[PDB]
């Protein structure tokens, strides 16, 4: 889930890491112009995995998303929605799973309507795209699929223990001397 | 000693009263001076002896948390200490606690023998106490003395 | 015929919608004084 | 006996009680509880009492010991896998 | 300066705190932000501070109107400039 | 060993057997099986909701194999035949009702399972 | 100092503090434990990390062991293999079969464990342990038989908490780790014991018989009942909610959550408004369409003038809802966002320095003088208080000035009246010469004080104070003013600008969103129209002639300011029951139909609105320096200083009963019920 | 005069509240008595100033750490027996009392006495947060109800109280004056000096040796109760128990342990008890008083 550092020096790697600076186009957007500049100059200007700042990008309905599939005439909601990329770690519950998480990077899509059937309480989902979430094992891998299907991403970076000295002499401590104030 | 968690009795609910006479308060005083003025939570075990003495040979649940008030140390500690040690009676015992060994020396010089000679005599259980508050037998490990055995202790006292 | 009972009970159990007052009802100033349907009994404030 | 008093929860665990047991006819579908009600309590002489569900092993639920020697004397323990309720034979 | 409260309706400057584009309204921010709030008592006068983010001041006068003057690499003598017109507007605006 | 129709068992007291552990519904490979358990006023763990879908259900076994206490068993019923395809939603009721009709067969069936092992 | 260890033959580096499983974390080689704990004390009793080192005869306990130069360990080993399978054996003696009723069974690190390294099968045929159950109240369950001894709730109890109750009673295989007495275990943090324990002994009540780990889906979010901010997890199955766990994220979180925010998502299952409503006359409530509200109080507005309209900001007010209402007010000409007169927050918000924490959460780690001013970290934020919990056990001297609340900690009690802020301000008091002494002071005060009809004077007070005794340091870098809020709704209003004193005296259209608490008829005049955004129909609900539901925050994507001035975005769960509909939308049709339009007809255009009106909201999971701290502070001359001889108290009363949600739960209600009356005292607990 | 108990041995225990079930040392009860007098200190309060109390048995603590904070800090302390709004106005204008103490969630008639409070006083409910009283009384400045709920224009027991700090207390404790006024029951005021001379009479006719514990049935706001109450236990060093509204069958059961115990009687519960279930839980009761 890490590379060495600088191991990829491509151009296709430099492409991905780094993120378009949208283009005022609707009404709306021409309106809020200062809005779109501060944007853009204040989001981080490429994603990797040491990042921090956490930020949401818009779709790119651009060329680059060609190579999209979930666009039919049946189907014309798919493309361009907004997905999530984070780590899901274990559960605090236990400490040890059978199957460890947090080795890859998920992306998961925002459930749309979900409703229980009256002859059977049985849910059913207006939506069958967001039922199960991708993984991916390197958030650039995950940034250039989101940019190969033409959906916009926002990025949460993972948060971790921070690491602290631990020996079990620390449970015996000798308090001081009666006297000390 | 036989449950690891209070037992629910009328006799030794939290209402049930319990002051130290001022000797055992002297004596707890002279307790704490031996040990380091700050680390007075090592005073529970003679605490608990001193409230044996005072009562009926056992420690109510009310002496146990003044004795955690007096030490200014958790209630649970005490407790934690009071079950752990088994020479503390958290109940009320007979006049006579019969303490009989049954480890292997004196199981080889005849403790069973002794055992069901006292069983007879006192008309109760191992372990059970007479239906008279007066006897209760016990079976405890090597009391040390076990070149002398077979041999018994009444109430942690007398060999 | 009392599928009304099934499939309300299937639509409270993740969300039951809020009882509204019904008819004439009480009024200080702006607000419409209803006892409290809460089974549970506020013991502080009885004792 | 107001199931929703202090004293009530505090009893049956901080649950609701039906103490007519009918609720369940409908909440779960089945008179199982109304049904295992009436089994009386079971005076086991142990102070710890194994429960199989049945005569022999497989033909029950798994294996399983109750500890009888509840902190007050002559308190039921209901098994977990089935609703029959063992209590010491104090004497 | 003292018309402010009449004249608008809501003052707000939003720059960055480490960029030299910025420098000149974080100094004049800094160090008239006191005059003009007694001058103003009531007066609502903003301060937003973003990294890498471009000078701007925005002048709400009322109806929800407001304007935005672009205020990077401008001298303390500017911004007061650039505010005594906003302020000045109010009536031309309204 | 024949599969037939799913049923829910009791045990001679009249108690379900089935505890709310949902074994059977992740083993079911055709997810027909739905469970929704909450606790019972008594404190028992039992469920409020056991629906059993037999016509998206392959009659393979693997819930009566996994359940740990023979709370589910596929029965040797197999003349189900149904006209309205909302009968073949069995519910909680459809099943005691089928362990409770069935119990004979099933038991002597499961007497000689079990003492086959023996 | 670096050392070189070798792993399974793979050399390795690490420094002579790292222990041996801590060094086999780092390098990416997994080891069983079941008592031993980050961020707990170290415990070598389950003695399930032995491995095998090559000049050591005895199994190592890797948890409780610490590396040595040249050390060959071998994890693969037969040897380990045998110790571990030993270990497992050891363990599920005694141990009951009760996987298929245990509420762990997916989530059991023994059943993993056993799987993984144990041995396949059993030898222990004999009579099991047998203990009887506890009760701890009604958010832990207990299961005792499955207990294995470990001591990590006592640990946790003991440390993290100021509460002392469990403990292991007794000696050898009956010993039992519980409260020798029967008593309720009601800490606040009673919730993360069910997370430490790992062998499902303590499990979450009202959780218990509901459904399984691998049935559920999770959502990484942020918690909004408190306003320190949590992140936590949200695990759903379908449309229903259940086990809100926390998640890793030591700035705010630190792994730990408080009852409120674990057990309060009840709330949101029923008494849900979940259509526009309008009130009769006679106060018949009924059912209507979204275009006939969204008409009648477009109608409403546009015969209103602006001067006798006012707002109310709600309680869970989100940065998008409050963003979209004032520019709806601003088009309208509304500019006062306050209707009630009785209470309301004394800060300008000019400056974010002078109305958000300029130390960070983990500012109290480094103060060594913490002074509270009318605040109740217990009460509020549970996970501070156990971080000032840790912090004064550390190095950290905690001083009240209020009420004298049962904290874990030992503090001192400088008095409740405003005599002593003054004797601070003339420099008399000898808390002055104390803050001056000491280094990097504190000061947190809760949103109550600034509050007080006297706020402004408290607040010039508390600025003249930390200015004269060094709370706001140039030299030492450091800004120890702190303010303690209670609303997330003004907390977003405060960082948008809203004034919080801009208050209406006579409004004739009053919009109420979503506000619940401190509501009173006084409040609102007998004539006034009353459109109200709302989920919960507790309060609010009866003084609106309109209601209009709206989205929670497990089903709203919006962003949310926590005290401390982190932004982080609260995510969509699941979709708002009903025919809700998002607050931020409602607003903007409401624009439309009246025929004043906004800019923003998306979630992006509105955080482009956002980003117009302050861009540092749209850093996410970030808090933005500010270098104006000390100019927002700075104490001026001529102001009024004159504070009122009564006493300062903390609002909240019921810690499980403080907003719509928490009254509308039922599992808070029983916490209610079932602790009220224990924790309830007039008096101080001398012995902490 | 209040602090011999301490000098001598402060360990021992001081007084036993069974109804609500906490046992305080003198340390402990010096040092809650001690925070309500600082506490009332800082408000404001001064020698001679009336505090009224309308508390019921049940809050035996606070009675009694009332009654001793007001005998440090030489406040006069007015109970009042009032069931209806009409006798708490009647007796609050007679007395002009600075301060009100009382029990919210006690009943009186068909209103609580947290309403009759507020209907009395309606300035209460508007009153600002933080926002001195500006009654009708023109004195009645404190209102304090021992409940669990907060209502505007009152404060709680706790938030009153004021622990003072060992090197940060900058308050002053005036020095306890015997001849001082202390209760003020029915139009007969008891000073200090005179609860003294009462606890002793009422000692040497009781035979009630410094071993012998008292027990203290029903209010103990009564100046009888005070003085063989905690007074006693502070003056002689006794044992006091006070067992509240608890009826005659659970101060028998709580009696049982305690040996030749002297028990002081409310009529009240002596009419609401019906009968005694076990007797034999008085049989070595050793002495008897009625109030
Ligand atoms: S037979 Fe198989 S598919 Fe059908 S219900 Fe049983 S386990 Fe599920
Ligand atoms: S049928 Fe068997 S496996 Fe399925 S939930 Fe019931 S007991 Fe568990
Ligand atoms: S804790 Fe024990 S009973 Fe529960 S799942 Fe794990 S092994 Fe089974
Ligand atoms: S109850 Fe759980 S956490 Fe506590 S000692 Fe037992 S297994 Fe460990
Ligand atoms: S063998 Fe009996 S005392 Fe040791
Ligand atoms: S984890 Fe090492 S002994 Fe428990
Ligand atoms: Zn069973």
């Amino acid at each position: 889930m890490l590379l060495p550092k600088n191991a990829i020096q491509s151009a296709r790697y430099f492409e991905i890491q780094k993120i378009p600076a949208k283009i005022a186009k609707t009404a709306n957007e021409k309106i809020l112009s200062v809005g779109v500049a501060q944007k853009n100059n204040i989001q981080p200007k490429t994603v990797t995995a040491q990042g921090q700042i956490g930020f949401v990008q818009h779709p790119q309905l651009d060329s680059s998303c060609q190579y999209t599939q979930f666009y039919t005439p049946q189907r014309r909601d798919i493309r361009g929605r907004v997905a999530r990329i984070y780590i899901q770690d274990t559960n605090h519950m236990h400490d040890t799973p059978q199957i460890p998480e947090g080795y890859k990077w998920t992306l998961e899509f925002e459930r749309q309507a979900q409703y229980k059937t009256p002859w059977m309480g049985w849910s059913f989902n207006g939506d069958t795209f967001s039922k199960r979430n991708h993984y991916f094992c390197t958030l650039e891998d995950a940034i250039s699929y989101c940019k190969q299907m033409g959906f916009g991403y926002e990025v949460s970076f993972p948060r971790s223990r921070y690491h602290t000295r631990k020996s079990y002499a620390d449970n015996m401590l000798w308090p001081g001397h009666d006297n000390a104030v | 000693s036989r449950l690891a968690a209070h037992r629910k009795n009328d006799d030794n609910s939290d209402s049930v009263p319990f002051e130290f006479t001022p000797e055992n308060y002297k004596e707890i005083e002279k307790i704490l001076a031996k040990y380091p003025l700050k680390q007075k939570r090592s005073a529970v075990m003679p605490l608990l002896y001193l409230v044996q003495e005072q009562n009926n040979n056992w420690v109510p649940l009310s002496a146990m948390k003044k004795i955690a008030k007096l030490l200014e140390m958790p209630e649970i500690d005490v407790y934690e200490v009071a079950t752990f040690y088994t020479m503390y009676n958290r109940e009320p015992v007979g006049k006579f606690h019969l303490q009989i060994c049954g480890t292997t020396p004196c199981q080889l010089c005849g403790s069973r023998e002794i055992t069901k000679a006292i069983e007879e005599y006192t008309q109760t259980k191992l372990g059970h106490t007479s239906a008279d508050g007066k006897w209760t037998l016990e079976e405890v490990e090597c009391l040390g003395a076990c070149s002398n055995a077979p041999m018994i202790q009444v109430n942690n006292k007398w060999v | 015929l009392n599928r009304m009972r099934f499939i309300t009970a299937q639509r409270d159990r993740s969300r039951a919608p809020w009882q509204s007052p019904k008819g004439e009802g009480v009024f200080q100033g702006k607000k419409l004084i209803v006892a409290s349907n809460s089974p549970f009994i506020d013991d502080m404030s009885i004792r | 006996l107001n199931p929703y008093s202090y004293e009530a929860l505090k009893e049956n665990h901080w649950l609701v009680s039906d103490s007519s047991k009918k609720n369940s006819e409908w909440t779960h579908k089945s008179n199982a509880e109304q049904l295992i009600a009436k089994v009386p309590i079971i005076y086991v002489d142990s102070n710890i009492v194994r429960c199989i569900g049945g005569t022999e092993i497989n033909a029950g639920h798994p294996q399983v010991y109750i500890q009888l020697d509840t902190r007050k004397h002559g308190t039921p323990q209901t098994c977990k896998y089935c609703g029959l309720r063992y209590a010491k034979k104090m004497d | 300066q003292k018309l402010i409260g009449t004249n608008l309706r809501e003052l707000r400057f939003v720059f960055c705190q480490n960029s030299q584009r910025s420098l000149g309204l974080r100094n004049y921010i800094a160090k008239n932000y006191w005059n003009l709030k007694n001058q103003n008592p009531n007066f609502p006068l903003i301060v937003r501070e973003c990294e890498e983010a471009d000078p701007y001041i925005i002048a709400r006068y009322q109806y929800g109107v407001e304007k935005k003057a672009f205020a990077a690499n401008n001298n303390e003598a500017e911004i007061e400039n650039i505010i005594k017109t906003l302020v000045e507007q109010s009536n031309k605006v309204n | 060993l024949f599969r037939g129709e799913h049923a829910l068992r009791r045990y001679p007291t009249g108690e379900e057997r089935c505890i709310a552990c949902k074994l059977c519904q992740s083993a079911c490979p055709a997810r027909a099986i739905t469970i929704e358990t909450e606790p019972r006023p008594d404190g028992s763990r039992r469920t409020v909701r056991y629906d059993i879908d037999m016509t998206k259900c392959i009659y393979c076994g693997f819930c009566q194999e996994a359940c740990p206490v023979d709370a589910i068993v596929e029965g040797p019923n197999y003349e189900q035949t149904a006209y309205l395809h909302e009968d073949l939603f069995y519910d909680k009721y459809k099943l005691l009702e089928n362990g409770d009709k069935w119990e004979p067969q099933i038991a002597r069936n499961i007497e000689y399972l079990i003492n086959q092992p023996l | 100092k670096q050392i070189e260890i070798f792993i399974d033959g793979k050399p390795a580096k690490v420094d002579d503090s790292y222990t041996i499983f801590q060094a086999c974390y780092e390098n990416g080689v997994i080891v069983p434990r079941f008592c031993y704990h980050e961020r707990l004390s170290v415990a070598g009793n389950c003695r399930m990390c032995l491995v095998e080192v090559e000049n050591v005869p005895k199994p190592v306990a890797a948890c409780a062991s610490q590396v040595v130069p040249g050390m060959k360990i071998k994890t693969k080993s037969e040897k380990t293999r045998i110790h571990r399978g030993n270990v497992m054996e050891f363990l599920l003696a005694n141990h009951p079969l009760d996987c298929p009723i245990c509420d762990q069974g997916g989530e059991c690190d023994l059943q993993d464990i056993s799987s993984v390294y144990g041995y396949g099968i059993s030898r222990y045929n004999e009579y099991k342990r047998a203990v009887e159950d506890k009760n701890y109240g009604p958010l832990v369950a207990t299961s005792m038989n499955r207990c294995i001894h470990c001591t990590r709730c006592v640990r946790f109890a003991t440390q993290i908490a100021g509460v002392e109750d469990l403990g292991k009673t007794g000696r050898g295989k009956a010993a039992e780790i519980g409260t020798y007495v029967e008593k309720t275990f009601n800490t606040e943090l009673s919730g993360n014991v069910v997370d430490v324990c790992p062998v499902g002994a303590l499990t979450n009540a009202p959780y218990a018989f509901t459904s399984r780990p691998w049935e559920l889906k999770s959502f990484y979010t942020s918690d909004v009942f408190d306003t320190l901010g949590s992140a936590i997890q949200v695990d759903t199955r379908g449309p229903e909610i259940m086990r809100v766990l926390p998640r890793i994220h030591e700035e705010i979180n630190e792994e730990w959550i408080s009852d409120k925010t674990r057990h309060a998502f009840d709330g949101l299952k029923r008494q849900r408004i979940n259509s526009p409503m309008k009130r009769s006359k006679d106060g018949n409530y009924e059912d209507i369409f979204w275009e006939e509200a969204i008409q009648t109080i477009s109608k409403k507005c546009l015969n209103t003038p602006s001067d006798q309209i006012g707002a109310i900001i709600g309680e869970f007010a989100d940065i998008e809802s409050i963003t979209a209402l004032k520019d709806f007010l601003n088009r309208l000409d509304v500019d006062n966002f306050e209707v009630r007169q009785h209470g309301n927050l004394k800060v300008s918000p000019d400056f974010r320095a002078n109305y958000l924490m300029n130390s960070k959460i983990t500012g109290v780690e480094d103060a060594d003088v913490l002074l509270l001013v009318g605040c109740n970290p217990r009460y509020e934020a549970p996970v501070l208080n156990a971080r000032i919990l840790k912090s004064t056990r550390k190095n950290l001297k905690v001083f009240n000035i209020g009420t004298n609340q049962d904290l874990n900690y030992k503090n001192v009690h400088l008095g409740n009246s405003t005599k002593v802020l003054k004797e601070i301000a003339d420099g008399t008091h000898p808390f002055a010469e104390r803050l001056k002494k000491a280094k990097l002071p504190m000061i947190m005060v809760g949103a109550s004080a600034l509050e007080r009809e006297d706020g402004a004077e408290l607040y010039n007070t508390l600025k003249v104070i930390s200015n004269k005794t060094g709370v706001i340091s140039e030299e030492k870098s450091w800004n120890g003013f702190n303010i303690l809020h209670k609303e997330m709704g003004r907390i977003n209003a405060l960082e948008l600008g809203i004034n919080p004193t801009s208050v209406n005296k006579n409004a004739k259209l009053v919009f109420i969103l979503g506000a619940d608490n401190n509501l009173r008829p006084e409040d609102i005049p007998a004539d006034a129209f009353v459109v109200y955004f709302g989920t919960h129909g507790d309060e609010g609900a009866y003084y609106a002639d309109i209601i209009l539901p709206t989205a929670a925050y497990t089903e709203k994507n919006a962003t949310w300011v926590n005290t401390e001035g982190r932004v982080q975005q609260g995510r969509l769960v699941v979709m708002p029951p009903g025919d809700a509909r998002e607050d931020w939308q409602i607003i903007r049709a409401l624009s439309e139909e009246a025929g004043v339009p906004l800019p923003y007809d998306s979630l992006e255009e509105l955080r482009y609105r956002v980003a117009e009106l302050a861009p540092h909201l749209l850093k996410y999971d970030y808090i933005e320096p500010t270098i104006f701290g000390k100019v927002a502070l700075s104490a001026q001359q001529g102001v009024k200083t004159t504070l009122s001889p009564t006493p300062i108290t903390d609002y909240i009363d019921n810690f499980y009963m403080t907003d719509a949600i928490s009254r509308a739960s039922v599992t808070m209600a029983k916490c209610s019920t079932a602790f009220n009356h224990e924790k309830f005292s007039n008096f101080k607990n001398l012995a902490k | 005069p209040l602090a011999a108990q301490l000098a001598i041995n402060g360990n021992r225990n001081a007084v036993r509240y069974e109804n609500q079930n906490r046992t305080w040392t003198f340390n402990e009860l010096d040092a809650h008595t001690n925070a309500f007098a600082y506490g009332l200190t800082e408000l404001g309060w001064k020698a001679g100033d009336k505090l009224l109390l309308w508390v019921e048995k049940n809050h035996t603590s606070e009675i009694t750490t009332a009654q001793v904070g007001a005998a440090k800090a030489g406040v006069t302390l007015v109970p009042i027996y009032a069931h209806s709004a009409e006798e708490l106005e009647k007796a609050l204008n007679d007395t002009k009392a600075k301060g009100l103490l009382l029990s919210p969630n006690s009943k009186a008639g068909n209103s609580k006495y947290i309403e009759v409070v507020n209907k009395v006083i309606p300035e209460l409910y508007n009153t600002g947060r933080g926002s001195t009283l500006k009654t009708k009384f023109a004195n009645l400045q404190h209102i304090i109800h021992t409940g669990f709920y907060t209502f505007p224009g009152t404060y709680k027991f706790r938030q009153i109280m004021v622990y003072a700090s060992k090197n940060f207390n900058t308050l002053t404790l005036p020095n306890v004056e015997l001849n001082a006024p202390l209760f003020i029951s029915g139009n007969q005021t008891y000073t200090l000096k005179d609860l003294i001379s009462k606890t002793e009479e009422n000692r040497k006719t009781s035979k009630l040796n410094d071993n012998t514990p008292v027990f203290v049935t029903g209010d103990s706001r009564s100046p009888l109760s005070f003085s063989l109450g905690i007074l006693n236990s502070l003056l002689h060093g006794n044992y006091s128990v006070y067992t509240g509204a608890q009826d005659l069958n659970e101060v028998g059961q709580t009696i049982r342990f305690y040996d030749n115990a002297l028990l002081l009687v409310d009529g009240d519960i002596v009419k609401a008890t019906q009968s005694l279930k076990h007797s034999e839980n008085f049989a070595k009761l050793g002495g008897v008083a009625a109030n």
